[PDB]
């Protein structure tokens, strides 16, 4: 979560970036204090 | 239809949050407000 949501430089939208993720536990409660999101929407699954 | 109805068991809940967190005051939401602070029922009748 730290080099995805806390990267120093992001890409331009025309040359957008894609990154593989594997072999890791998805415990996002670590972003509760880290990162306030104005938008967060999920498709095909319930957030709960 | 609010002008033509009569209401049973009316309660008002009040609090203050950050602007980013307002989207979490809704049924079936995740995030720290909706997990540790204030939770709405899945079957909710009323207004936010
Ligand atoms: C949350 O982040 C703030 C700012 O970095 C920090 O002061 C606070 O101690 C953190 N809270 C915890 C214990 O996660
Ligand atoms: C993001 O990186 C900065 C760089 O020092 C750090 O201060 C901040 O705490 C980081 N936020 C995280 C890891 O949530």
């Amino acid at each position: 979560f730290g080099e995805v949501f806390n990267a120093t430089r992001f890409a331009s939208v025309y040359a957008w970036n894609r990154k593989r993720i594997s072999n890791c536990v998805a415990d996002y409660s670590v972003l509760y204090n880290s990162t306030s999101f104005s938008t967060f929407k999920c498709y095909g699954v319930s957030p709960t | 239809k609010l002008n033509d109805l009569c209401f049973t068991n009316v309660y008002a809940d009040s609090f203050v949050i950050r602007g980013d967190e307002v989207r979490q005051i809704a049924p079936g939401q995740t995030g720290k407000i909706a997990d540790y602070n204030y939770k709405l029922p899945d079957d909710f009748t009323g207004c936010v």
